[PDB]
């Protein structure tokens, strides 16, 4: 249940979850989430811009249980501290890149933690 | 000293535009005709003292009032204005 | 899918990379620019059409409740597939 | 009509007697103000400030809005008085790193499109 | 009705308003309205002029002695003439109960201070003065208790914008923190969530 | 629930910090009390009030029913 | 009178007779549930929603269809109609996809809010759901069926309003769909409006697909320019970017609706734009520069130069503030020569009485009219919700409409006179029977379009039509204040310099070629640098690079209707105002700011200096112009009838062809138009259809 | 994991990376979305 | 005991808001429009008061949307339009007051959709 860094899962498939309802950018207190979307060259429905301002960010993990898909998770991460405040501004190939990085241990957690939500 | 156009704002209802109303239903047609050139731009006003406005050479613009003027004041207003004489 | 414009920087898979003109590139200076490597309109694009004998059928992403809403497709049509809105997952009829 | 209930002033004259005594009380506390805090203005540009800042209310004609004017300035004498404020508080009336805004037309015209 | 929603309790409703009747016939000079909610609260509303006698009363009286001032605060409505409204919150430890007593005043308009019925309000009416500019008289000292030195204006208002009008940051040049007009790098993202289609039909407004 | 568990109110009688030291060491003990009192009756059944128009539904839920999923939507938007 | 007394809730209210029970529980307040009603459209009753319970009856009725029975009690709020409510939310709601997050009108949805109030919370369907094939209508509106809750609200649209029987149900029961039953795109100049009746997601636009939600949307209150209609529309904005336009409702000129190029032209908004002053080299190619240095350019120019050397050109986008400053810019060097692209004949009265150039019976005043005689115009492509109000008027004030012109599809049944345009005379001189019917008319209207005026015979056209008004005049006697002459306009930009004294028409530029020319906005092509002399200096001042730039020595970028507030007159005479959604891109500045920084740079300074003294120059100039909402005016028709009578210029033997003749032609018309990339999906979709 | 491995995908990273702050892998913000106005291009050829 | 002092209200000395967003600010007064995409009413009740809008430029790092000025998130509900006029007023703030738009009462008979001679005939439902 633990919440740690942020980052945007994807399906076995390999495409992203996340289908830029806009949910987790409502529901967010402290307003860190930035979206943009558009139709993809297939017509998908998908982001352009997933940002997440870290230095604005509460953990509360609101936006992990508003995500209709499991798109967004707060994964077990907690050492990523950073020499700079730039590198805190994620953009969405950061958030792309630590669910690649951390799907494996994302994915237990969640099969562990599912019945109880 | 060239007059360039003649705008006369007058209100719709109030009686301070009667002579206006009037002086324009009866013989605005004859002051075009006698200048088929000039622009003589009649807009409404509301709940303002009708004017009666002058344009010179190089934007020189000088108004007039016209209230409670009868047909007979308005008309020796325009034809000192277009005669140039005070 | 990755490709490189003609800078010299990698192209991410929203489209986006700095002009030659733009001033922005210097903060990838003695630095680097990061982008993701696996781009997911390829990757569903690789997945095979399953073939269905039914004319309705439901998608739900796998998994059960770990997937997405469970939504019907019609496959009427044979001119195209069914997609699911989604998962971008293609369903199809046997045709022949 | 328009009855209503006083602060501290019936009239206009004892609200410019308050305001007086205000203007008296901060033009004393000038100097040591000055000299406590360890500003680089001088006393007169002090006072001269005291006096803008006086000045930027010259228009109230309602002794209601000019005695709580004076009770807002009582405070801030009593802040500046009491040494609460740091230097910075006291410096911030000055405005010393805003660029100038130019007022003219064509200065707002080419800076932008805010009037 | 069911398990999801909250009993009523009709012993205490009754006791409740019993004694604003009761209040409101002892004092109908500064008394304009009782009012007793659905989840048992008691409301007082009075004339300003009226708040130390209704408050002594309600204090040292036998049958009420509400000897524990809970909370004093306002609430800001642009849409009235008399802009704030001050809310009293008492507590009754001989009756076990609590009251609420409601008063209204707008900008020019000073209060008299309760600091003299109850020596709580003393910071709750600095509190009241620093985000409302709402003026006590004869307080023992009136000054801001929660705003920065020097700061303008009354942020607990409506019509004060959220991030204010001045930003602070340190500066080289002067060597010391300045302020500088607000410039948000990313602005405040207003949402409109209010949905048409009413909910709540019991509230529901005459169309004048 | 209070009204369900048993516990004592620590009462002081000199009103100086020893005596509100001594309150809070008993609130503690009495904090330990109504733990065990809670322990041994926690009930079953669910854990939020059973109107979705107000608590969220369950996951599985909003990725199965529609009514579900407009109430999810409707209260995380 | 004849109100009748019915009770909703126990609380008397006095109604009309026909009066619905929806309608009676509105004038108390309340909005009764509802899917397929619309006070539009005519009565369906079909979603079962307005299920309400009258007191004493066992049975509920339906709100939307059911005339109220005096002494009637409305139980709004009783357990039977709330019982109700949520049966058919149940039934309404069991067949849905589970498509809200991925459903473009997810916190817009009639459904979602009335499952929200009025249903339950759960649900017990425990069966698969039914999915239907969806359809191509074209580039416009997205087609997704399964979110189709079958309202028939579209169906109903199409054959009312929009006169385009195209729309209908296939199959029956459970399979029942909406649809076209043939591969067939619904293209008309008002298609985009289903996108907003429908409730549900099953339609939506496809140019708006996926790229904001309505929470995060700002909304601006504006007015449409695409045309000289003027109707009120909402700019929805985020982060400082137009996303998508809305109508806004106004009863008196265009209801709820809006035209589809209104609605998707905003496209073109973010293409081509100007945001740098630019100027010419040593090469003789347009190179940006600073705003000083071009504005220096211009006044050394207009400093060398007085009187009739310097002239300026109006486009079909410019507001009455820019307009008035140019003309005070020009009077200042003593130049007159200030033209509009659009021709308005100047024999007679001209532009001195307003009535000689306004549709002086209104939109809304079609309603009350029982004939109506277009003469050389397309109301259906040049003013789309005149002719959607026309359309109306027919429906159900069973209106007599008569046509001089090409044969063009109107959507409603007309009477074409013919085309030549002595039929004008011949209804004039009374040997037309139509002249007779207008005779026995006794709300008479007669239409002339400015694209008819367009041509050679302007004078000519504007005559015979005012004979025609006049003999009905003579006639028919004095009805009242009814204004039977009217002229409808195609630009928005018209009206507003014709009010401020603006010559009509180019003819001054060609009699008199000048040395400076201002091309503010100008896109229309009428002067090019043949018609000039060699090394005349011309400056384009404008918000989109188009015809009007490449030929231009000094570029002065300006700012969009969605980016100032500015000022604009319809067809009607009613003066409207826009209000800023997003700032100009770049270096672009309001258009009056550039012409007064260009005066104060030539020493000409003007008096005003903000927009609050921009307006009372337009009042001091035309105080009409600062009455943002009066559209009443003084009929001088006498006047100016008498004044036409000097000239007798000769029609031409030449058919009334209008501009737009087919829906290709209506797209394309503006800058902004021109530059829209969905404008050019629909000119390629209709030009050739899948 | 020994005894029970993770679910292997083809995307999760075969190569772990640790904490990279203070290096020139370091992660650098941008916006990721494309330009929103575009500009007119004058055209080349002289008009006169 | 009372003043009885005739003068309007003014508290713009008191409000603590820069001289620059007192005098070039014009506040809008104005009900809402109905927003077409939906039929409910209920947003159409009150009256709103709301800035005018100014610059918003993008962030040179994340291409966020930046503003410079504090009041272009303020909004302020009123009852009457009288109250709002009041508020404006008393603030200093130049004001621009819009009538309230209804729709106007229409005639609705389900029976003239089955006409015997009138175009309003429907051809299908
Ligand atoms: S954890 Fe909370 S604050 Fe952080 S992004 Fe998610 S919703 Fe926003
Ligand atoms: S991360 Fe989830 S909640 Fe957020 S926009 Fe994507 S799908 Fe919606
Ligand atoms: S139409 Fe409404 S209820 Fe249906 S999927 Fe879209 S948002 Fe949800
Ligand atoms: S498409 Fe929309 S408007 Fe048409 S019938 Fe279906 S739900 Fe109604
Ligand atoms: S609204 Fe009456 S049945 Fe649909
Ligand atoms: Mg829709
Ligand atoms: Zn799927």
């Amino acid at each position: 249940r633990f919440r740690g860094e942020h980052a945007l899962r994807r399906y076995p498939s390999g495409e992203e979850r996340c289908i830029a309802c806009k949910l987790c950018e409502a529901v967010c207190p402290a307003q860190a989430i930035t979206i943009e979307a558009e139709p993809r060259a297939d017509g998908s429905r998908r982001t352009t811009r997933y940002d997440i301002d870290m230095t604005k960010c509460i953990y509360c993990g609101f936006c992990q249980e508003a995500c209709p898909v499991d798109a967004i998770v707060e994964g077990p991460n907690f050492e990523f501290s950073t020499e700079t405040h730039e590198e805190l501004l994620y953009n969405k190939e950061k958030l792309l890149n630590n669910g690649d990085k951390w799907e494996a241990e994302i994915a237990a957690n969640i099969q562990a933690d599912y019945l109880y939500r | 000293l060239g007059l360039r156009e003649i705008r006369i704002h007058l209100c719709q209802r109030s009686p301070g535009s009667q002579g206006v109303r009037d002086f324009i239903e009866k013989r605005y047609v004859e002051l075009k005709k006698a200048n088929p050139d000039l622009p003589i731009l009649i807009r409404e006003c509301s709940d303002v003292q009708p004017k009666l406005w002058a344009r010179y050479a190089f934007g020189q613009e000088k108004n007039v009032s016209l209230n409670n003027f009868s047909a007979d004041q308005v008309t020796r207003t325009l034809e000192n204005v277009l005669s140039g004489k005070a | 899918g990755v490709r490189t414009s003609p800078t010299g920087e990698k192209v991410t898979h929203t489209g986006q990379a700095y002009d030659d003109g733009d001033y922005r590139r210097v903060r990838f200076s003695d630095r680097q620019k990061e982008v993701n490597e696996n781009f997911a309109i390829d990757l569903i694009a690789e997945q095979p059409v399953s073939e269905v004998g039914s004319r309705v059928i439901s998608c739900d992403g796998g998994g059960g409740a770990l997937g997405h809403p469970r939504v019907y497709i019609n496959l009427d049509k044979e001119t195209k597939t069914g997609t699911c809105g989604y998962c971008g997952l293609q369903f199809r009829q046997p045709h022949h | 009509g328009t009855s209503v209930k006083p602060i501290f002033s019936r009239d206009m004259n004892e609200a410019k007697r308050r305001v007086r005594e205000l203007y008296r009380a901060w033009y004393r506390e000038v100097p040591n103000t000055v000299h406590l805090f360890q500003l680089d203005i001088s006393v007169k540009q002090g006072r001269d400030k005291v006096r803008e800042m006086f000045m930027k209310n010259a228009h109230v004609t309602d002794p209601r809005v000019v005695d709580l004017l004076v009770i807002k300035g009582k405070m801030e004498l009593e802040e500046t008085i009491n040494v609460w404020k740091q230097r910075t508080h006291i410096m911030r009336f000055f405005h010393e790193t805003e660029a100038p805004r130019p007022t003219d037309f064509l200065s707002k015209f080419y800076v932008g499109h805010d009037p | 009705t069911r398990p999801t929603i909250r009993p009523r309790n009709d012993v205490v409703h009754k006791q409740l308003s019993a004694f604003g009747q009761y209040v409101a016939e002892i004092l109908p000079k500064y008394v304009q309205q009782v009012q007793v909610s659905c989840f048992n609260e008691l409301e007082i509303f009075i004339h300003p002029d009226g708040v130390i006698p209704v408050l002594t009363f309600l204090r040292d009286h036998t049958n009420a002695q509400f000897k524990s001032l809970a909370d004093l605060t306002a609430v800001d409505v642009p849409t009235r003439q008399n802009r704030f409204e001050i809310v009293y919150n008492l507590l009754s430890l001989r009756f076990n109960s609590r009251i609420r007593v409601k008063t209204y005043t707008d900008e020019l308009t000073p209060i008299e201070s309760s600091v003299t019925v109850y020596k709580a309000a003393n910071w709750y009416e600095r509190e009241i003065w620093d985000m409302f500019g709402v003026f006590f008289a004869n307080h023992p000292d009136l000054r801001r208790i929660l705003t920065d030195y020097g700061f303008e204006g009354h942020p607990f208002r409506k019509d004060f914008p959220l991030s204010g009008y001045v930003e602070l940051r340190y500066d080289d040049e002067v060597k010391r923190v300045v302020a500088e007009p607000v410039e948000l790098a990313q602005e405040f993202r207003k949402f409109d969530l209010n949905s048409p289609w009413e909910a709540f039909p019991a509230y529901r407004q005459p169309p004048e | 629930v209070y009204d369900q568990v048993e516990f004592d109110v620590p009462i002081g009688s000199r009103g100086d910090c020893y005596d509100r030291y001594l309150c809070r060491v008993e609130e503690m003990r009495q904090s330990l009390r109504i733990i065990s009192q809670c322990l041994n009756k926690m009930p079953p059944g669910e854990i939020k009030v059973d109107d979705a128009k107000v608590s969220p539904p369950k996951r599985a839920e909003m990725k199965t029913s529609m009514e579900s999923l407009i109430h999810h939507f409707k209260l995380y938007t | 009178s004849n109100l009748i007394e019915v009770f909703v809730d126990g609380q008397s209210v006095m109604v009309e007779p026909g009066t619905t029970v929806l309608q009676a529980c509105e004038k108390v307040g309340m909005q009764i549930p509802r899917f397929c009603y619309h006070e539009r459209l005519s009565v369906a009753g079909n979603c079962r929603m307005c299920l309400v319970e009258i007191e004493k009856a066992p049975k509920v009725v339906a709100a939307c269809a059911m005339p109220v029975m005096k002494g009637w009690n409305i139980l709004t709020n009783s357990e039977k109609s709330k019982k109700a409510r949520e049966g058919v939310m149940e039934f309404l709601l069991a067949n849905h996809p589970l498509d809200c997050p991925i459903c473009d009108q997810g916190g817009e949805c009639d459904l979602q809010d009335q499952s929200m109030m009025f249903g339950s919370d759960r649900s017990r369907f425990l069966e698969g759901k039914r999915a239907v094939e969806d359809k191509n209508i074209g580039p416009l509106v997205k087609t997704i069926m399964t979110r189709c809750i079958q309202c028939t609200r579209c169906i109903r649209f199409a054959s009312e309003i929009a006169g385009v029987d195209d729309l209908g149900t296939t199959g029956r029961g459970n399979d029942m769909q909406v649809g076209t039953y043939i591969e067939k795109m619904f293209m008309s100049e008002l298609s985009g409006n289903i996108i907003d009746i429908c409730p549900v997601g099953a339609l939506t636009s496809k140019p708006y697909a996926f790229t904001a939600r309505p929470w995060e949307t700002r909304k601006t209150e504006s007015i449409d320019v695409m045309d000289a209609v003027g109707s009120n529309i909402v700019v929805s904005t985020r982060t400082g970017e137009v996303m998508r336009i809305l109508p806004r409702m106004h009863e008196d000129i265009n209801e709820e609706w809006i035209s589809d190029k209104t609605r998707f032209a905003y496209d073109g908004l973010k293409r081509q734009r100007l945001t740098q002053p630019m100027i010419r080299n040593e090469k003789g190619l347009l190179t940006y520069t600073t705003w000083e240095d071009a504005l220096s350019r211009v006044a050394g120019m207009l400093q060398s130069f007085q009187g009739n050397d310097v002239a300026a050109i109006a486009g079909g986008l410019v507001d009455a503030e820019a307009l008035v400053a140019l003309k005070d810019l020009l009077n200042r060097v003593d130049s007159d020569s200030l033209c509009t692209e659009e021709v308005f004949p100047t024999a007679g009265a001209g532009t001195d009485l307003r009535s000689n150039y306004l549709l002086n019976t209104t939109i809304a005043g079609v309603e009350e009219a029982d004939v109506i005689l277009l003469v050389g115009t397309n109301p259906r492509f040049e003013a789309p919700l005149f002719n959607a109000r026309i359309r109306k008027s027919w429906l159900h004030n069973d209106l007599k409409v008569a046509l001089i012109g090409s044969p063009v599809d109107l959507t409603y049944r007309y009477d074409h006179l013919g085309d030549s345009p002595k039929i004008l005379q011949d209804i004039a001189s009374g040997n037309h029977p139509f002249s007779q019917i207008l005779k026995e008319a006794k709300k008479p209207m007669v239409v002339l379009g400015s694209s008819a005026l367009q041509r050679s015979d302007g004078t000519a056209i504007l005559a015979a039509v005012s004979n025609i008004a006049q003999n009905i005049r003579l006639s028919s006697g004095v009805t009242g204040d009814w204004k039977v002459m009217n002229i409808l306009h195609r630009i928005a930009s018209q009206v507003a310099a014709l009010d401020l004294g603006y010559k009509p028409g180019v003819e001054a530029i060609r009699k008199n070629p000048p040395k400076v020319l201002f091309l503010l906005g100008a896109d229309g092509g009428c002067i090019t640098r043949q018609d000039l002399p060699k090394d005349c200096f011309i400056i384009y001042q404008g918000h989109h690079g188009d015809v009007g730039a490449p030929m231009a020595d000094v570029i002065l970028p300006g700012a969009a209707y969605t980016e100032k507030s500015a000022t604009y007159v319809n067809t009607e005479g009613r003066a409207q105002q826009t209000k800023v959604a997003v700032t100009p891109p770049g270096l672009a500045r309001e258009d009056w700011k550039i012409i007064r920084a260009l005066s104060e740079i030539a020493g000409m300074t003007l008096p005003y200096d903000t927009l609050d003294q921009v307006r009372s120059r337009l009042e001091e100039v035309s105080p009409n112009l600062v009455r943002y909402d009066d559209v009443e005016g003084a009929n001088y028709f006498q006047q100016a009838n008498e004044l036409s009578k000097l000239v007798n210029q000769q029609l031409l033997a030449d058919p009334l062809v209008p501009p737009q003749l087919t829906i290709k032609d209506f797209y394309m018309t503006d800058s902004i138009s021109r530059a829209s990339q969905t404008m050019a999906k629909c000119v390629k979709a209709v030009t050739e259809g899948i | 994991p020994t005894t029970k491995p993770p679910t292997a995908r083809k995307y999760i990273w075969t190569n772990h990376k640790f904490n990279v702050s203070g290096t020139p892998q370091q992660y650098v913000p941008y916006s990721t979305t494309r330009k929103k106005i575009q500009e007119w291009v004058p055209p080349s050829t002289p008009y006169k | 005991q009372l003043i009885a002092v005739d003068e309007k209200l003014d508290i713009t000395t008191l409000t603590g808001v820069p001289e620059e967003h007192i005098k070039t600010r014009k506040v809008r007064i104005f009900v809402p429009a109905r927003n077409n995409m939906q039929s409910g009413v209920n947003n159409t009740k009150k009256w709103k008061m709301e800035f005018d809008t100014r610059e918003r430029w993008e962030n040179p790092l994340m291409g966020w949307s930046s503003t410079a000025d504090p009041l272009s998130n303020l909004v302020l509900t009123f009852s009457t339009k009288e109250d709002a006029v009041a508020f404006a007023e008393k603030n200093g703030w130049s004001f621009d007051v819009e009538e309230r738009k209804v729709p106007k009462p229409k005639s609705k008979s389900y029976g003239a959709n089955f006409s015997w001679n009138k175009r309003t005939r429907v051809s299908t439902k």
